């Protein structure tokens, strides 16, 4: 998150909170993106 | 021309002697202040 340098601390912590993790304190980006990015695409296109 | 950036006399003939600091302002925030300064050959401590 902080190496990307496009994400502020607030956005980083919000993505942390929204992210779901197992007992290993680890998350899967594939699950994360399929859950959130694809749904937002078409509504964002409609708004644009 | 990879070398002319490290050269301190960058645009010696080109009258805009000012492009090192212009680039510093443009790309300092993301690519690392110190790393970009060392790529361009200038030194903040000596400047201050």
């Amino acid at each position: 998150m902080e190496s990307h340098k496009h994400y502020t601390q607030s956005e980083t912590e919000f993505l942390l909170s929204c992210a779901e993790t197992d007992e290993n304190e680890t998350l899967d980006y594939e699950e994360f993106v399929k859950r959130f990015h694809e749904p937002a695409k078409d509504i964002g296109f409609n708004v644009a | 021309d990879r070398l002319v950036i490290n050269t301190q006399s960058f645009p010696n003939n080109y009258w805009d002697k000012f492009v090192k600091r212009k680039v510093m302002d443009k790309y300092g925030e993301f690519y690392g202040r110190d790393r970009i300064s060392e790529l361009l050959g200038m030194d903040k401590a000596a400047l201050d």
